[PDB]
């Protein structure tokens, strides 16, 4: 398909995916001094990509929400001439939308190196978001479970001795 | 990461090759790459090139692109402007200025430029970045921002 | 010559000199200080600050450094 | 109906004594709406009796985007061609 | 061959586009926004582009009165659909359970609230 | 010859062109947008010389219309060098750093505190600095700047200098009993 | 280049030129590095002005900075790096003789 | 102290809102209420006027 | 009622009659005053005629 | 110096070509306050819907 | 009374003021526009799975 | 006129410090180096904003 | 210079002097258009030259002063100042003196009650 | 030594006042550090930093 499939900040369908509310509050549960100089990388690099991600969302979600504002004053295009109502229930809808698109996992080849590799790093990051960020983990061990990821991390673990720390969702085994 | 076995101090003849090596990779800088001398020049020179190399693709890609949105996108959204949605064909609806669109089709042909162009440009870009390959000069972990030095590039005696 | 200042902002000010080193709150500010004679120096506050604005006086002595050393070891050493 | 100012004030039989004879303003009838150019270019120079209006037209606001397009293929070839020599060389 | 549907410009970009005639067969027995909208664009067309004074200004005429009916029906349906939306916001945020879990950390200056200069701050060496 | 006046008349035929493309845009801006055309500092383009007035005609905003022109670039040069390399890198490093703290550091305040001017303070000092002056100086300034950890002293000429007019103390430029001393 | 010898880097010759190619641009060795290059002027092809230029390259590296008397004796590596600053005795040195063995002629 | 000092800090605060109303009165005099022909002119009018104008903006 | 400024149409300005022929005079008087002119008895006269002229 | 009179002469009537129309953009009663936009402000009139 | 909003316009305009010069060679990356691009698709798929 | 009254109440004001610097020994407030500070800074303030800009603006 | 008497007599000559010279000049350049009436040229003549000496008077003395080491915001100064000072305060007082034959043209100006 | 050059005697006091408040607590930085994981890359931050460093005589 693309040609710049080597990117970091590209990613596929089937990769790790997590929301921009999911990235930020999982940096907001974490230590440098605990990570190797190639873990700090990888969190670099995915900082560099996700503050242009973070800056871009609102262009990305404009047009539906001028649509939608456009649809809420009716089938009247008052061009210049209904910039007021058309800009009011922009700023009211513009952040709806934005909420649903940063509500939205999207998958990263940085995102599925910093969770789920199999160094220390990775260890690392899976328990301290599966102990400070019991939802996310929840959520992010559901994701991690379905593309056929193995780690004692998971909630849902078949192989475990210890009862799991949240409720485990039902799935298909 | 082990270490490698220090070389003693070089004597005057190997610091004659060096020089000889120095002088010789600054007489290789063309007259147009205006970078200045410092540790990093090499290694810039080299990102430089790699940079100029994508840049080169990226154009042509944007060209080509240009051609291909030509036919298959733009004019037949330009076939949108013929009527308006209530059936009748498309007239002016002015603004503020009420020119006057006297001739043929200016106000419609105007109008199809007006939301073409801009289309046309940004399926175009698009296409240059989804197409084009900026791999030779990604660095991951930028571990091309070494110091190359001139005397390490050339070989002399 | 760091020059800061306790409460508000001063002027150690020096005409014979030349030089003027304002005392800033907060304010660590560094400044070289070269003396090319031996000179007694007054000089006074040039920043506006309250009662004794007038009367806050400054006296330099620059001395050669034979003497200089006699002054610190007689009446600084001691502390 | 009028276009130019030297037929708008040539012979005028709606000017106030008229209208006022009649005693009917229409809104229609405006003067700011009576006359107005036609955005083309149109000086005088002297001609063998008396002055001679010329109009400049240089190019024309209709054109379509087939028409930029297509005008556009050798440049867009050209770019494709200097790249790519600049590749090879 | 490439020139033929490359270079060879299709009829319809050129000539002026015909009127729509199945858009105006079947209308609704109604003076709804849709009839409106296509008597006003019916009309505005013919102005801009009819040599007939006399049909112009009576096409004129209609288009004002025209023009007063949309906007009645653009401000029924104004009224309608932000009514809709104002009330629908209400009642998601009246059944939707606001996260009250969020860090509060930028409340919390442990430096300020206790001033850590204490008998400092006035100027005492 | 032939080719040279055949060049001149293809450059006049492309200047032509410009204009007059140019100026069938300014008389459609007078004629359908005349305030746009008052703020642009358009004059009235219609010809009037049938001898009525045109309709709507306007007086001349002419805000633009030597010095002034040449002190603004000054000026506005000077202002973006002050911003590309005083204000800008201010906000580059904002936090500690793990890897190479000092060098950053150093990297910011070189692009900043060292500027060419200082170089030229030194290169002719004899603007100013009698012979004398001169050598006490030359001995103040290697004094002064003693320390190697400074990339003001780069970029900075040298004090192993003899006075252009006349040099008393020194004889040789590199004749010295100390090293850091020009005596 | 207060220190040097020339009023500006150009009349350095190549010397200086290598010194600036030897450190990054913000980095104050070159100066260091350029006094090496007056050290070394009509020592460096004599066998023993080249010992003479590195003993003056020690003489002003115990001169900028307080140095011990083995200090400058027990470097284990005398390479340099672009990132090398002169903060030590030892970096002076290093930078002073680094710029002695540039000198050509 | 409390006193004359907070006694000059408002006095500037309404000095500044006199000063406010002064240039907004006589630039939008000069913007709105202008002769036909000195609409834009600044040329045109005695040099204290332009002088005024400019010490407002 | 408003005083006016009446702003003269370029096409319809008529060439300047009214004492043309004294806008550069002051200007010109200003530089003649301390300027010594040659004598017509020491101005070459009958001078060869230029060869293409 | 013409001083015009309050009536409908012939003579008034030569001097019709001495005024701009009067724009009807300020006329009536406007349903927008001001523009709020900097660049198209005190240039252009108030829409109206 | 949108005013007290303003930390999340410095939350999204600072990390642009602590970018440094391109040939300061720091990282010689310049990432905006390919990053805008490869967001949009990577947006398109997410909301296409969720 | 007003801007006469002012200008005559700043020109007292520079009295007042003109005569405390007459010679040393403060002549005119005898010691009270706030009241003089007062006084210049009154002198200062009405000089600027109470006389001249009245007076023009 | 800085916070020095240097600086009070820059800003003081070009105030006071300049500023106060040119509205004045404005005052006797409107005199008839602000007070109906032609202004007499005894106390005016009497105005400039006393305003103007007394501009120089007090001015120039504090250049003296500022070169010195004058600072500015002090009531008491070293006794080696003082002369000039009172140099500078009686330039002062002959501003005063003009300052009188202001008001007296003025008045002046409505005992002549001239067009 | 380098400290008390820097900072005049009041702010190494004030930084004296927090360090007794850091050190009460044993609150090395490293416990709360997590800044690098929001800042830029760089060519110093290299995985491999022995190796980024070119030694030459
Ligand atoms: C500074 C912006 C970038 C940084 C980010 C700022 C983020 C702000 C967030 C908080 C505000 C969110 C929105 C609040 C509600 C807006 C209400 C509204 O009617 O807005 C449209 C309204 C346009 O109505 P209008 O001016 O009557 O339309 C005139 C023409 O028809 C049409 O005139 P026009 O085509 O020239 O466009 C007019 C207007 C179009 O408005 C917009 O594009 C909205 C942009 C945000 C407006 C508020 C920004 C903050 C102002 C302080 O654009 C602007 O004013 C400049 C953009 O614009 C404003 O109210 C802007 C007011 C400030 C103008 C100066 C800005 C500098
Ligand atoms: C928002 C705030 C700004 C956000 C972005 C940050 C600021 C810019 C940062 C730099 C971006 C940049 O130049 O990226 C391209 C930059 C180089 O671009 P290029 O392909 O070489 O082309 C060079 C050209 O000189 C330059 O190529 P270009 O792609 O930059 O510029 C051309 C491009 C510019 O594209 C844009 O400006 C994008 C616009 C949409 C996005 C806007 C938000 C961003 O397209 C156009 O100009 C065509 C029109 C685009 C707009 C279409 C809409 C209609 C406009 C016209 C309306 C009608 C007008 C009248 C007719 O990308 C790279 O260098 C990639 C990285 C390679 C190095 C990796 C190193 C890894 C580590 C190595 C260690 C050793
Ligand atoms: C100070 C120094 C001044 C001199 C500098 C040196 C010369 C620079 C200008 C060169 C030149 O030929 O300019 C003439 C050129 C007008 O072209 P022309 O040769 O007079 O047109 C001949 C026929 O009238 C054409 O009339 P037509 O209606 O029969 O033909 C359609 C015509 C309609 O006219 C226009 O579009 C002219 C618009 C202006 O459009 C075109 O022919 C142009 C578009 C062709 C397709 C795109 C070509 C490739 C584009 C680049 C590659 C793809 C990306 O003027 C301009 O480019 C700027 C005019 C002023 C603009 C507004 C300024 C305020
Ligand atoms: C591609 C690159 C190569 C291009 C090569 C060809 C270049 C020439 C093209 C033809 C130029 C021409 O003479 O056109 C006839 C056109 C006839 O206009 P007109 O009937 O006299 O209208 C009067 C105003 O110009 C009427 O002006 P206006 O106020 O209506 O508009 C301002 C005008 C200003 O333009 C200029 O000044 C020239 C540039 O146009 C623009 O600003 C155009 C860009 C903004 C478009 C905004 C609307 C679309 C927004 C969304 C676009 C994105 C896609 C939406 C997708 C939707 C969902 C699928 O001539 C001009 O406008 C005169 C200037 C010509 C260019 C001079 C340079
Ligand atoms: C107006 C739009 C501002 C958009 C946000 C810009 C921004 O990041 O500002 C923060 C930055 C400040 O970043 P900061 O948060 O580091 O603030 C530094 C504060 N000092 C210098 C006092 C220590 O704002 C600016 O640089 C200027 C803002 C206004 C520009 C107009
Ligand atoms: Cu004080
Ligand atoms: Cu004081
Ligand atoms: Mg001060
Ligand atoms: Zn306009």
């Amino acid at each position: 398909m693309d040609n710049n499939y080597h990117f970091w900040g590209n990613g596929d369908r089937q990769d790790v995916s997590l929301s921009y509310e999911d990235y930020y509050s999982i940096l907001d549960c974490l230590l440098d001094e605990k990570l190797s100089p190639q873990g700090l990388m990888k969190f670099k690099n995915l900082h560099e990509v996700s503050m242009y991600g973070v800056s871009y969302v609102p262009l990305y979600c404009f047009p539906v929400a001028y649509g939608i504002s456009h649809m809420l004053t009716g089938k009247v295009r008052r061009g210049h001439s209904g910039y007021r109502n058309l800009f009011s229930l922009m700023s009211v809808v513009l952040p709806f939308t934005c909420w649903y698109a940063y509500t939205t996992p999207i998958p990263r080849r940085l995102y599925t190196e910093i969770i789920c590799s199999n160094n220390a790093d990775g260890a690392y990051v899976r328990n301290r978001i599966k102990q400070q960020k019991p939802g996310i983990w929840r959520k992010l061990s559901q994701q991690l479970y379905n593309k056929n990821f193995r780690f004692p991390e998971l909630n849902q673990d078949l192989t475990a001795t210890e009862f799991p720390l949240d409720y485990v969702a039902p799935h298909k085994f | 990461g082990f270490e490698t076995v220090v070389p003693a101090p070089p004597t005057r003849d190997d610091e004659l090759r060096m020089i000889k090596a120095t002088e010789e990779q600054f007489l290789q800088q063309p007259r147009y790459k205006l970078y200045m001398n410092e540790a990093h020049r090499i290694a810039k020179m080299n990102h430089g090139d790699r940079h100029n190399n994508i840049r080169a693709h990226f154009w042509s890609n944007f060209a080509l692109g240009l051609l291909i949105t030509g036919p298959i996108f733009i004019i037949p959204f330009g076939k949108a402007f013929r009527n308006l949605r209530s059936g009748v064909p498309y007239y002016f609806r002015p603004k503020y200025v009420f020119t006057q669109k006297n001739q043929y089709n200016q106000d419609r042909n105007w109008g199809a430029m007006k939301k073409q162009i801009p289309l046309w440009l940004g399926l175009s870009t698009a296409y240059a970045y989804w197409f084009t390959d900026f791999s030779i000069n990604d660095d991951e972990w930028l571990e091309k921002g070494k110091v190359i030095y001139p005397h390490q590039t050339i070989k002399v005696l | 010559l760091i020059t800061n200042s306790y409460d508000i902002v001063h002027s150690w000010f020096i005409p014979g000199l030349g030089i003027k080193l304002d005392c800033v709150p907060g304010r660590s500010t560094h400044h070289t200080f070269f003396i090319d004679n031996v000179g007694f120096y007054y000089g006074q506050c040039a920043e506006i600050c309250g009662r004794y604005h007038h009367h806050m006086p400054i006296r330099v002595c620059a001395l050669p450094f034979e003497h200089f050393l006699l002054w610190w070891n007689t009446f600084g050493l001691p502390k | 109906m009028f276009r130019w100012l030297f037929l708008y004030w040539y012979n005028s039989t709606d000017t106030p004594s008229a209208i006022a004879k009649v005693n009917l303003w229409s809104y229609i009838n405006l003067r700011l709406f009576k006359a107005r150019l036609s955005s083309s270019i149109a000086y005088y120079i002297l001609g063998l009796n008396n002055l001679e209006l010329k109009k400049l037209k240089i190019f024309y606001k209709n054109t379509y985007f087939d028409y930029i397009y297509l005008k556009s293929i050798p440049c867009l070839f050209l770019i494709i061609f200097f790249t790519n020599l600049y590749l090879f060389l | 061959m490439i020139w033929k549907y490359l270079q060879r410009t299709n009829r319809g970009n050129i000539i002026q586009a015909g009127l729509q005639h199945r858009k105006f067969e079947n209308l609704p027995f109604k003076q709804n926004f849709d009839n409106l909208t296509k008597a006003y664009d019916l009309r505005m067309w013919y102005i801009s582009n009819s040599p007939h004074e006399a049909k112009n200004l009576e096409y004129v005429n209609e288009l004002e009165a025209l023009h007063n009916e949309l906007n009645y029906q653009n401000s029924r349906q104004f009224l309608f659909r932000t009514v809709s939306f104002l009330l629908g916001w209400a009642l998601f945020y009246q059944f939707y359970e606001l996260p009250k879990t969020y860090d509060w950390q930028d409340t919390q200056e442990p430096k300020h609230q206790v001033p850590a200069y204490g008998d400092l701050e006035e100027g005492g060496d | 010859e032939e080719r040279y006046d055949a060049l001149r008349v293809q450059r006049r035929i492309w200047s032509m062109r410009f204009y007059y493309a140019r100026q069938q845009c300014l008389y459609e801006l007078f004629v359908d947008h005349p305030d746009l055309a008052q703020w642009t500092g358009t004059y009235p383009k219609v010809d009037s010389s049938h001898g009525f007035p045109f309709y709507s005609t306007y007086e001349m905003y002419r805000d633009f219309q030597s010095f002034a022109q040449w002190i603004t670039l000054v000026c506005g040069i000077y202002v973006i060098h002050v911003i590309y390399n005083y204000m800008i890198p201010y906000y580059w490093v904002s936090t500690p750093l793990k890897n190479d703290e000092f060098t950053r550091l150093r990297m910011k305040d070189y692009i900043a505190s060292t500027v060419l001017e200082e170089v030229y303070g030194i290169s002719y000092a004899e603007w100013g600095w009698l012979p004398h002056d001169f050598a006490y100086n030359r001995m103040r300034g290697l004094a002064g700047y003693m320390h190697p950890d400074d990339p003001r002293a780069m970029c900075t000429s040298t004090f192993h200098r003899k006075h252009k007019y006349i040099e008393h103390e020194v004889e040789k430029v590199g004749d010295y009993h100390h090293m850091t001393y020009p005596k | 280049m207060a220190q040097t010898a020339h009023q500006n880097r150009y009349q350095g010759g190549l010397c200086y030129a290598q010194c600036n190619e030897l450190f990054s641009f913000w980095n104050p060795s070159i100066q260091q590095c350029w006094k090496g290059c007056d050290f070394g002027v009509g020592r460096v092809n004599d066998p023993e002005g080249r010992i003479e230029a590195q003993q003056m390259c020690k003489r002003w590296a115990a001169e900028l900075y307080w140095t011990y008397k083995g200090e400058l004796d027990t470097i284990k590596d005398l390479r340099v790096h672009a990132d090398m600053y002169p903060t030590t005795p030892q970096n002076v040195y290093r930078a002073c003789l680094a710029g002695v063995r540039r000198q050509k002629f | 102290g409390v006193g004359s000092q907070d006694i000059l800090i408002l006095s500037v605060v309404f000095a500044g809102i006199s000063t406010t109303i002064s240039f907004t009165n006589l630039l939008i005099t000069r913007r709105t209420l202008a002769m036909p022909g000195l609409r834009h002119r600044r040329v045109l009018m005695p040099f204290v006027t332009i002088s005024i104008f400019l010490t407002l903006r | 009622d408003p005083p006016i400024k009446p702003n003269n149409d370029f096409d319809l300005n008529v060439p300047c009659t009214w004492f043309e022929y004294e806008q550069e005079w002051w200007m010109e008087s200003c530089i003649q005053e301390d300027q010594f002119n040659l004598p017509e008895d020491e101005r070459p006269y009958n001078t060869p005629r230029n060869p293409h002229c | 110096l013409v001083r015009l009179r309050n009536e409908y002469s012939p003579e008034m009537d030569y001097y019709l070509s001495n005024f701009h129309p009067y724009e009807m953009q300020e006329m009536g009663e406007s349903d927008t306050t001001v523009l709020m936009s900097p660049y198209k402000y005190a240039s252009h009139y108030e829409y109206t819907q | 009374s949108w005013a007290y909003m303003y930390p999340w316009l410095k939350f999204i305009f600072r990390k642009y003021l602590d970018v440094p010069y391109y040939w300061f060679y720091l990282n010689g990356r310049e990432l905006g526009i390919r990053v805008f691009f490869t967001d949009l698709k990577l947006f398109f798929y997410g909301i296409t799975n969720r | 006129y007003f801007s006469m009254v002012t200008g005559l109440s700043g020109a007292a004001l520079a009295t007042m410090i003109r005569l405390e610097l007459a010679h040393p020994g403060s002549p005119f407030f005898k010691g009270d180096s706030l009241r003089y500070l007062q006084v210049v800074t009154a002198h200062g303030l009405i000089m600027v904003f109470f006389v001249v800009v009245p007076i023009l603006f | 210079m800085h916070d020095t008497f240097y600086v009070v007599a820059h800003f003081h000559i070009m105030l006071s002097g300049a500023a106060m010279t040119g509205i004045f000049s404005g005052i006797y350049y409107y005199f008839n258009a602000l007070f109906g009436v032609k202004y007499s040229r005894m106390f005016g003549y009497m105005h400039l030259i006393y305003y103007s000496g007394g501009q120089w008077v007090a001015f120039v003395p504090l250049f003296y002063l500022g070169f010195s080491g004058m600072p500015r915001r002090i009531h008491d100064y070293p006794v080696v100042f003082m002369g000039w000072h009172s140099m500078s305060t009686t330039g002062h007082f002959i501003t005063l003196v003009g300052i009188i034959f202001f008001f007296l043209m003025m008045f002046d100006s409505h005992i002549e009650r001239r067009a | 030594y380098e400290a008390q050059y820097a900072c005049q005697d009041d702010m190494f006091d004030f930084l004296m006042e927090l360090a007794y408040a850091r050190r009460a607590a044993d609150n090395f930085e490293s416990d709360f550090a997590s800044h690098e994981l929001t800042t830029l890359p760089t060519f110093y931050d290299t995985p491999k930093a022995a190796e980024r460093k070119t030694y030459t005589y």
